[PDB]
RNA sequence: GCUUGAGUCUCGUAGAGGGGGGUAGAAUUCCAGGUGUAGCGGUGAAAUGCGUAGAGAUCUGGAGGAAUACCGGUGGCGAAGGCGGCCCCCUGGACGAAGACUGACGCUCAGGUGCGAAAGCGUGGGGAGCAAACAGGAUUAGAUACCCUGGUAGUCCACGCCGUAAACGAUGUCGACUUGGAGGUUGUGCCCUUGAGGCGUGGCUUCCGGAGCUAACGCGUUAAGUCGACCGCCUGGGGAGUACGGCCGCAAGGUUAAAACUCAAAUGAAUUGACGGGGGCCCGCACAAGCGGUGGAGCAUGUGGUUUAAUUCGAUGCAACGCG
């Protein structure tokens, strides 16, 4: 979750956040508790991720 | 006055506003500046630039501790956040650290309903 | 322009200073395809804006234009289902075409006698910069500051 | 009698199988306090709502309830419903390896009995979040809705009831046979284990496909192929899974289950097109960028209407209206 740099540091480059927290936990934990459609969309996840 | 010379930028990132409180190490604040409060009412304030300028309007109002090093923490997503830090070292500010505290729960709570929109 | 990127046409300069910038002066201020008329129009007034100011023709022209283009602009987007006006930076061409359509409009606006003493007018107004096209390119740079929040 | 079906014993393996008890960490809400100050929240935009009685943000301490991120996987277990932190206790099943034992003890099953999501019901608790009802704000022609702000039953626990679901692989159970390929998961044997190998042999499972079948779509060794055993159910659409009666249920209702009348269709799958406020790519003064008009005025001319003895007939969205 941190960081920090030395004094050579110009951006803040943090992308630990593109690897956890931000684009995709916060989001999926605003809308409802179902037990069905996650069934059905992990579903045709792996039923999409084929070749 | 009280010349605390490091401090903490909680931003607070959230879809419709970002609020922005710098604070000492103690937690205790030292000066706030939110997204709808510098102007743009309304789809305007949840924008990169609307926060940069709250953190612009941040870094102003704590001239009177002399603050040199700042952590910054983040919490919530939003469009502010990431141009909220650039703001601050637009601002003369060291910045030190920036962790994201987003609340995240351990399946705890059940979230709102909502939007058939 | 749905498909057909284009070229640009040659217009022929001035016949008086040679200079293609006023050439399309004379074109924005050319009405029913009478060019005589108008370019009469833009000496007397040019040259009484050069007695005037006393500076010289097109550096006087060049100054009183110089106050009236655009930096940036807004434009509607219609992206997401709503109406934004973005700013949008104006190209150099755009810029003085809009300063002239400005000034030549603000002069049509005026109630002097005769049109080279309704522009002549207008081009002094804008010289110190307190005319009516200022005051639409002001105009223009409110909207693009206040809508400055989309880029 | 016999062991190739079924079962027992020995040793292990994997597992969100079940029931009871405890505990842990994040987060939400509330309460008390510190800092601090003008907004916060919300939306397509807003407003209701909260806020100078000090909110939101932030830090500290506390209480309480529910759910258990990451692992997490067309992964696992269970007859099905279903079961997801970690630990203990009680407990069910499955599978594998070698050997021993019983010796057809088997399969299916009308009535019967049990289990059976969710909502609901009863009694007693609990109540943080979420949220039928409800209230307010919007949106709208209206909006008893979608959206926003609140919010009670309920969701959670104990015991009892209900007894149903798109309770679905829309595929009853048990057994046998019939070409293949790529995986996943869990055992076990053999070989230099010369490593994250090589060769087999089981259990469960996913995707694709051969013959065959199928109205087609598709199924395809986990069959919808080729057979056998037993059960359940169907007989045009509607009326109607309704009424009456019976049984069950506290009730809601559940189950069993018609007829009159009425139609000549209702239906399945696939094809061609058209359409979509579906998707991709592309064009045209289509939009955008501009310039000049029309709609306002007077007149010209055409039309509708009205008038008239007649105001000749035809043209009438675009593509009729100085048109024939």
């Amino acid at each position: 979750i941190k960081v920090r740099e030395n004094e050579p540091f110009d951006v803040a480059l943090r992308r630990f956040k593109r690897s956890c927290e931000k684009a995709g936990v916060l989001a999926e934990v605003r809308r409802r508790e179902f037990y069905e459609k996650p069934t059905t969309e992990r579903k045709r996840a792996k039923a999409s991720a084929v070749k | 006055r009280k010349q605390v010379s490091d401090g903490v930028a909680h931003i607070h990132a959230s879809f419709n506003n970002t609020i922005v409180t710098i604070t000492d190490r103690q937690g205790n604040a030292l000066g706030w500046a939110t997204a709808g409060g510098s102007g743009f009412r309304g789809s305007r304030k949840s924008t990169p630039f609307a926060a940069q300028v709250a953190a612009e309007r941040c870094a102003d109002a704590v001239k009177e501790y002399g603050i040199k090093n700042l952590e910054v923490m983040v919490k919530g997503p939003g469009p502010g956040r990431e141009s909220t830090i650039r703001a601050l070292n637009a601002a003369g500010f060291r910045i030190t650290n920036i962790t994201d505290v987003t609340p995240i729960p351990h399946n705890g709570c059940r979230p709102p309903k909502k939007r058939r929109v | 322009p749905r498909r057909r990127v284009i070229g640009q046409r040659k217009i022929l300069p001035d016949p008086k200073f040679g200079s293609e910038l006023l050439a399309k002066f004379v074109n924005i201020l050319m009405v029913d395809g009478k060019k005589s008329t108008a370019e009469s129009i833009v000496y007397s007034a040019l040259e009484t804006l050069a007695q005037r100011s006393g500076k010289s023709e097109l550096e006087a022209f060049e100054v009183a234009l110089e106050n009236v283009r655009p930096t940036v602009e807004v434009k509607s987007r219609r992206v997401g289902g709503s109406t934004y006006q973005v700013p949008v930076e104006v190209r150099p061409v755009r810029r003085n075409a809009l300063a002239m359509r400005w000034i030549v409009e603000a002069a049509r606006k005026r109630g002097d006698k005769s049109m080279a003493l309704r522009l002549a007018n207008e081009l002094s107004d804008a010289a110190e910069n307190k005319g009516t096209a200022v005051k639409k390119r002001e105009d223009v740079h409110r909207m693009a500051e206040a809508n400055k929040a989309f880029a």
